[PDB]
């Protein structure tokens, strides 16, 4: 893949240009599997449900990428106490890995709240993609006024979605989208990252870049293969 | 220290000859296939992937050729060390 | 539903039916009177 | 070029009960409902002949698709039962403590009727009926160790049913794939060598190296199984693993820096058994099944889908032609892309083939840990995958005939291969007919020949060991081959790939797991009588295949379709020209011939390899009487059937009783066959008409005429109950006997 930005991607394909037309934002004509093609799409395999599902994966990785190096960092800094100075597969998430015991409550109570107030901001998302404007016909405590969304799923906007309206205009706003997608993707690839160096070297992911800028040729995947 | 040495040297000479042989018209790539009397031929893509380079040199030629390299060093290697040499 | 109902009445679903309840019957008749071998 | 891509159509069937109550919907010539009772069996013989239901191609796929995930469903039930029986119905962990003095159990009998003789004491402090499917062995290998962990698989299994069965109604209503999308054959083995076959090699690979060998290696050094670190212990703590392993410590640099030597303390060329479990070496399972991971993934590159590189499968084929075969391989490409039946004839007959090389190559290197000594389970699975060979086999004929019939096309087909077969089929029926008579005369008639002298007590004059040899030096060349390969042709396999070939036998908890197999005059016998019997199969079945369109008895044999009784009692009679009818022959040709295989296996397992080790020596179950008595059939009924037939008519009063009553029914079930082999129908239909008379005069006459089975029903139902009776009689037979003597 080309990095950066081109006016075409490394694996751009004269057979992907024929349905990847620059609409969409981030579309930079890389997708040589052919999964955006139009023609007999089906099933998830569409259009529609794989942008929007890109755009729910990069929101979540940017919360992601910032949360799972937050609190080494401010840990680091001295703006938190060393107790809570935890790495991410540390917090509780995983058990094998390590858990922190100092929650007001244990994570499977935790957990249970987690699971009703995301069926309800889950299943009510659902909604608006499979029944557009949905969300803003039926009493919801006088809130379905700003669930009504714009007709495209990804996009909700309205009176707290898009709080102070930024991207006015068509070109502003196809900027920003533009920009929320390179983000997306590179915090993507960054929780990759974390990840898989996790597995590779235990440590969390600030301390990985500590050590590589202490000596770079001595620290780096190669020689994190032996031990 | 693994760079610089006999390993090392083996790999990069592989990979690097299988990458030099596709790009110069001296093995297979994505625009020549090759006949029954193994002579190379132009090819029927489907994907058209779009390349700059000015024999159409595309990353797959490049997976593919680097895929072979590994494997003409790995058997290089290991075989070399099975009599002895290496 | 009307048709679900009707093809639970379906002669091998009927069957099956009529005979797991024949069977469970007999069944537990012999669970509660076991070895019967005359009328007493 | 045509792009591999994904292609469906949204929402092809709408989801409904309608069609459920209107019974034979699926055919325009029973969806008019029933007027006599042939209608009802003609509603099952036609439900899954999806292309008589129509001509679309594309239709038959989707059917055919969805079929498949409905069967994968089935079949991960029928698993998550078994792992969940394992788990709440058995003795497994008082087995994995004392594995050779327990017999294994996972099925429990409700007390009632009296039933519950039928839970044995089978050791364990259990009671239950003692299995012989080898699951125990197969869980200790991959490192079960407590009943949570087989519950867990149950659990598993279910949701992955329920997947299967939502994948089949989604891709059947919701998301049907294009005729387009089932025709990329290149992408489809690419996928299924690379993928389904490599990754799965590799994972499974990756299991046995983290999960598999620690947990079994603590366990042969007498580790309690509850002392013995979780799998996940050993998968997060490196330090666990280096103790065991050494290598472990230095990571996966190893591998990626091709200092792949470092690795000899788990991936091991060892050979022969494991002396403790009498099963392979699982470091060797393990480098087997990463070596066949880079095979598979490196096969799974061949074909060109969407880049260029690869091969087209229709390039190779017409490339390859010669002087002596016309257009040679041309048209094949477009029969193996249009025809299902075609497809299935080819992959039935490798996978019935695969399935018997299975059972051969699983006795004889017993890749469990305490398999080998667990004769009931040795005996049962040799058995089971040899008969499911044989059925899939005659499959592969059944449906090469109904491409003959329905999918053939001479346009396609010209001076090609399969044309040229067919323009000399009597060539090859007259010389396989006489090949078949020769194997036949000089096979069995040998075995007649020594029944005849030894009843003249002239045993001078019988082929045998002591009298006229027959020696199988062939294979007894082969063998010492083998037991001298890691000498010279394999320097560096520490030990022969089976102990059958030679050398010392292995002995696990008093008894011989496996030891050299002598071949001696009565072997040479036996394989030519095997010899003999899959000829005749082949014969039958190759006769129907090749005379499937025509003959010169039925000129026009292909007008009246692959399943029809006859052409009537003209000619001189025509009964059973029909390739249906082949079949239907071939089958009990199939079971007549490996009846004989598993009969051969029994018997020379008990007489030379199975028994007891004491300080005296190797005491066999029967002794070694198989090489004096096995040249004659009266050393067949005599030594074998009847002596060996003691434990199942014995078992009554014991919890093996149920052996014995399954030994009649099936005897029963054996007869009854026979009233459908050699009546016909007119009898019956004439002997209904009497009866719907009494019916008549009492009112209770019903509105569905009632009839006789067809002519093919008939057939159908014969040979159907004289497999299942014979089978079940030798079921019974086998397990009442080594469960017994085990
Ligand atoms: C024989 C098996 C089989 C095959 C050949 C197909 C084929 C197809 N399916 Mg179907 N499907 C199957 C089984 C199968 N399915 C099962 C069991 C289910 C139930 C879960 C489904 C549910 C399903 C849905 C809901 C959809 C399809 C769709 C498709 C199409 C696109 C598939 C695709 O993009 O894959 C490429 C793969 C991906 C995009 C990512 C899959 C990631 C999975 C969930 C995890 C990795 C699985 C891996 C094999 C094992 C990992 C092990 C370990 C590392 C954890 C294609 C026609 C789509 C369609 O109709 O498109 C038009 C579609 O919407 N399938
Ligand atoms: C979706 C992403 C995500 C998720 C799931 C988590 C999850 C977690 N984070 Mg992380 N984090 C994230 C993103 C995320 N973080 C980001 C983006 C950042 C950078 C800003 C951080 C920075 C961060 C730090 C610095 C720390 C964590 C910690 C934690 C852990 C404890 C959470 C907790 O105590 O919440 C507490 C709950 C809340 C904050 C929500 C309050 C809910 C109440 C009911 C609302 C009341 C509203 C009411 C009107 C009052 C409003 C008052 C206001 C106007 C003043 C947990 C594993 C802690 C940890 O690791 O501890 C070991 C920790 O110290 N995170
Ligand atoms: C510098 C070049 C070089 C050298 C010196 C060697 C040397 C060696 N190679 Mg290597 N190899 C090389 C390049 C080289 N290789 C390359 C470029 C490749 C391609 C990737 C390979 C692939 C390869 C494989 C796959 C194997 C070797 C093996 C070997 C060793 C044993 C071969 C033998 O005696 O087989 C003698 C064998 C026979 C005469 C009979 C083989 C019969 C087969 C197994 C059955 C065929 C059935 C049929 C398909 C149906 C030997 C030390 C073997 C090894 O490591 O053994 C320990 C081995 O398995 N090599
Ligand atoms: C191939 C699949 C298969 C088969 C043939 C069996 C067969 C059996 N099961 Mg098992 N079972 C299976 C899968 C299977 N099971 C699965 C997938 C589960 C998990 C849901 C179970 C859970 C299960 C339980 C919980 C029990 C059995 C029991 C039984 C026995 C009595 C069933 C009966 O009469 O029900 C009654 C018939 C009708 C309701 C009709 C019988 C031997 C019983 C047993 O072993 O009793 C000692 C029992 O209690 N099974
Ligand atoms: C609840 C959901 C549902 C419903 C309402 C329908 C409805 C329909 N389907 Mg669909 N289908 C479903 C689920 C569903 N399907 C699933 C899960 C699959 C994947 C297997 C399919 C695959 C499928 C195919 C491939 C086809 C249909 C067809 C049909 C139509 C006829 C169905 C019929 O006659 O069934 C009555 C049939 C049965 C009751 C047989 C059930 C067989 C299953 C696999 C269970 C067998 C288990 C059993 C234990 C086997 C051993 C028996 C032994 C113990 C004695 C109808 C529109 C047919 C059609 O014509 O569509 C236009 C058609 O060709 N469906
Ligand atoms: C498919 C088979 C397979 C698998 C899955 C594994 C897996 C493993 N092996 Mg094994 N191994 C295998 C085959 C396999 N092996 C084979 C064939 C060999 C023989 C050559 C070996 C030889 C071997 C050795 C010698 C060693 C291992 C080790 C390991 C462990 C560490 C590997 C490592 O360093 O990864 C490095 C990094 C990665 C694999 C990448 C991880 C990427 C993660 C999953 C990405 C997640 C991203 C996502 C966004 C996260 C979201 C989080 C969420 C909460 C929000 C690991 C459990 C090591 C160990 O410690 O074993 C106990 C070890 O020493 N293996
Ligand atoms: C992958 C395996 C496979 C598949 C997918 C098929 C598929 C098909 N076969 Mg083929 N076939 C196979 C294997 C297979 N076959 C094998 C192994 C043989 C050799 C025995 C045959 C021999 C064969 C013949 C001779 C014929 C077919 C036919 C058919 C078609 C219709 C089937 C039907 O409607 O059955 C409906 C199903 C039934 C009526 C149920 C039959 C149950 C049997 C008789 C008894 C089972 C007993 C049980 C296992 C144990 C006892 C239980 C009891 C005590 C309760 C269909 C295309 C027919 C056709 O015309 O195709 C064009 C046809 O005539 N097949
Ligand atoms: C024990 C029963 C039996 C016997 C002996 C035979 C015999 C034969 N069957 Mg038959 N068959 C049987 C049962 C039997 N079948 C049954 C139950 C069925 C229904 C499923 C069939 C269905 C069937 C088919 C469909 C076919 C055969 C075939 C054959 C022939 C095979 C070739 C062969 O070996 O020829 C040599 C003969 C023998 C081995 C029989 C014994 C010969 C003795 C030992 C010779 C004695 C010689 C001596 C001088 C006698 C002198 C007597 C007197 C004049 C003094 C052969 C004639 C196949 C065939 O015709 O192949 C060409 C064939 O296609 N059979
Ligand atoms: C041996 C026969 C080799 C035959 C052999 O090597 O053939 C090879 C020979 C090569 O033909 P072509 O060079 O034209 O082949 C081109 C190929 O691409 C196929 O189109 O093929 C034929 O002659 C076809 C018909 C052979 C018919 C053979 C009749 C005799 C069969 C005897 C069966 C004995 C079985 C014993 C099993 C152990
Ligand atoms: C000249 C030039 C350039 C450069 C380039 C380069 C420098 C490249 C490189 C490239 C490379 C450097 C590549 C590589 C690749 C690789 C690969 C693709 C690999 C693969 C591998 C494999 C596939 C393996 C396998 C295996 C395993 C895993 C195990 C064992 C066995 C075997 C070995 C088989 C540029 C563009 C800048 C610009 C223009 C000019
Ligand atoms: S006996 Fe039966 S099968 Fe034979 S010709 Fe007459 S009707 Fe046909």
């Amino acid at each position: 893949v080309d990095r950066s930005k081109d006016q075409l991607y490394v694996g751009a394909s004269q057979s992907s240009l024929a349905y990847l037309d620059g609409s969409l934002p981030g579309d930079f004509g890389f997708d040589p599997l052919g999964l955006l093609d139009p023609v007999n799409s089906g099933g998830f395999i569409e259009p529609k449900w794989l942008q929007y599902s890109e755009v729910i994966h990069a929101r979540w990785a940017m919360l992601g990428a910032a949360g799972c190096i937050a609190p080494e960092v401010l840990g680091a800094a001295g703006l938190i106490p060393d107790a809570t100075n935890i790495k991410w597969f540390e917090s509780g998430v995983i058990p094998p890995a390590g858990s922190y015991n100092g929650y007001w409550a244990d994570p499977y109570t935790i957990f249970f709240v987690e699971i009703v107030a995301m069926q309800f901001a889950e299943l009510r998302r659902l909604q608006d993609f499979r029944y557009p404007g949905s969300m803003g016909q039926q009493y919801f405590l006088g809130l379905e006024a700003i669930f009504k969304g714009s007709g495209d799923a990804a996009y909700p906007g309205g009176p707290f979605f898009n709080l102070f309206n930024l991207g006015k205009t068509e070109a502003a706003m196809k900027e920003l989208k533009l920009k929320e997608i390179k983000n997306g993707r590179l915090a993507m690839l960054a929780m990759l990252g974390y990840g898989a160096q996790a597995v590779m070297t235990g440590k969390g992911p600030f301390q990985n870049l500590v050590e590589h800028l202490a000596d770079p040729v001595n620290n780096n995947i190669l020689t994190n293969f032996a031990g | 220290g693994f760079i610089g040495s006999s390993t090392n040297l083996i790999m990069v000479a592989s990979t690097t000859a299988t990458l030099a042989a596709a790009r110069f018209g001296l093995a297979p790539t994505v625009k020549k296939n090759t006949t029954a009397g193994l002579k190379l031929v132009d090819s029927k893509n489907s994907a058209g992937v779009i390349s700059n380079d000015p024999a159409g040199f595309t990353i797959v030629d490049v997976l593919a050729m680097g895929a072979a390299g590994h494997g003409l060093g790995v058997g290089i290697v290991l075989g070399l060390k099975g009599i002895g040499a290496l | 539903m009307k048709d679900f109902t009707t093809y639970l009445s379906t002669a091998p679903v009927i069957a099956t039916i009529w005979f797991t309840f024949t069977a469970g019957l007999l069944i537990e008749i012999n669970r509660y009177f076991p070895d019967p071998l005359v009328f007493s | 070029a045509k792009k591999v891509k994904i292609a469906v159509d949204r929402n092809p069937v709408e989801t409904s009960f309608e069609k459920w109550a209107k019974p034979g919907h699926f055919s325009r010539t029973l969806s008019k409902g029933p007027n006599t009772t042939t209608w009802i069996w003609n509603l099952h013989a036609d439900a899954h002949d999806f292309d008589s239901h129509t001509s679309d191609l594309e239709e038959i796929s989707r059917k055919v698709f969805s079929a498949h995930f409905g069967q994968l469903g089935i079949i991960f039930i029928w698993l998550s039962g078994m792992y969940f029986h394992g788990a709440r119905f058995s003795n497994y962990e008082a087995w994995l403590s004392d594995p050779t003095h327990i017999k294994p159990s996972a099925q429990v009998v409700w007390p009632i009727v009296g039933q519950e003789i039928l839970n044995g004491d089978v050791g364990g402090g259990f009671q239950g009926i003692q299995i012989t499917s080898g699951f125990f062995q197969l869980w200790r290998a991959s490192g079960i160790t407590s009943e949570l962990q087989l519950y867990t698989t149950a659990i598993g299994g279910l949701v992955m049913a329920a997947a299967m069965f939502f994948a089949g109604w989604f891709h059947y209503h919701k998301a049907a794939p294009k005729l387009e999308w089932f025709q990329n054959v290149e992408s489809m083995l690419n996928h299924h060598l690379g993928g389904l076959l490599g990754l799965g090699s590799l994972a499974w690979a990756g299991h046995q190296i983290h999960v598999s060998l620690p947990v079994n290696k603590l366990l042969d050094a007498g580790v309690d199984p509850k002392e013995i670190p979780l799998p996940h212990d050993l998968l997060l703590n490196r330090a666990i693993m280096a103790d065991l392993y050494p290598s472990f410590a230095k990571g996966i640099a190893p591998f990626f820096t091709l200092n792949w030597s470092e690795y000899s303390d788990f991936l091991t060329f060892k050979g022969g058994l494991n002396p403790v479990t009498g099963g392979l070496w699982l470091s060797d399972t393990a480098h087997h099944h990463v070596a066949i991971a880079v095979l598979f993934l490196v096969a799974g590159h061949m074909y060109r889908t969407n880049w260029g590189i690869g091969h087209s499968m229709k390039e190779i084929l017409e490339a390859h032609r010669g002087p002596f075969t016309g257009e040679g391989h041309v048209g094949l490409y477009e029969i193996l892309t249009t025809s299902w039946h075609a497809q299935l004839a080819i992959n039935l007959a490798l996978f019935g083939s695969l399935s018997i090389i299975v059972a051969h190559h699983m006795y004889a290197m017993p890749p469990y840990p305490y398999l080998a000594t667990d004769y009931g389970t040795q005996l049962s699975l040799f058995t089971h995958h040899t008969w499911i060979g044989g059925f899939c086999i005659v499959g592969a004929g059944a449906h090469a005939a109904i491409f003959m019939v329905r999918d053939y096309d001479p346009t396609n087909n010209y001076n090609n291969l399969l044309d040229r077969v067919i323009r000399h089929r009597d060539a090859i029926i007259s010389h396989l007919n006489w090949v078949c008579i020769f194997l036949g005369f000089h096979s069995f008639g040998l075995y007649i020949h020594n029944d005849t002298m030894s009843a003249l007590g002239r045993p001078q004059d019988m082929f045998s060991d002591t009298a006229i040899q027959l020696q199988p030096v062939f294979a007894q060349w082969i063998q010492n081959t083998h037991f001298l390969a890691p000498q010279l042709t394999a320097p560096n396999a520490l030990a022969a790939t089976s102990l059958t070939w030679g050398g010392d036998l292995v002995a696990v908890g008093g008894k011989v797991a496996m030891m050299p197999i002598s071949l001696g005059t009565s072997d040479f016998m036996v394989h030519h009588i095997h010899a003999f019997t899959i000829h005749v199969t082949v014969l039958i079945l190759l006769k129907g295949v090749l005379f499937a369109r025509s003959s010169r008895l039925i000129p026009d044999k292909a007008n009246l379709g692959f399943r029809f009784p006859c052409d009537g009692p003209g000619r001189g009679g025509t009964c059973q020209v029909s390739a249906w009818d082949h079949v239907f022959l071939g089958l009990f040709w199939m079971y007549n011939s490996l009846s004989i295989v598993i009969f051969h296996f029994s018997w020379k397992m008990q007489s030379d390899v199975w028994g007891t080790v004491t300080a005296s020596g190797v005491s066999h179950i029967t002794g070694g009487n198989f090489a004096q008595s096995a040249n004659t059939i009266n050393g067949w009924l005599r030594d074998f059937l009847w002596a060996q037939s003691s434990q199942v008519i014995q078992s009554y009063g014991s919890a093996l009783s149920a052996y014995g009553l399954i030994f009649l029914g099936a005897h029963f079930v054996w007869a009854f066959s026979l009233m459908f082999l050699f009546s016909g129908r007119g009898y019956w239909q004439e002997l209904i008409e009497s009866i719907v008379w009494a019916h008549n005069k009492l009112k209770v006459a019903p509105a569905i005429q009632p009839r006789a089975l067809s002519i093919t029903q008939g057939r159908a139902v014969g040979v159907a109950h004289y497999l299942l009776g014979g089978i079940a009689t030798t079921w019974s037979f086998f397990l009442a006997r080594i469960i017994s003597v085990g």
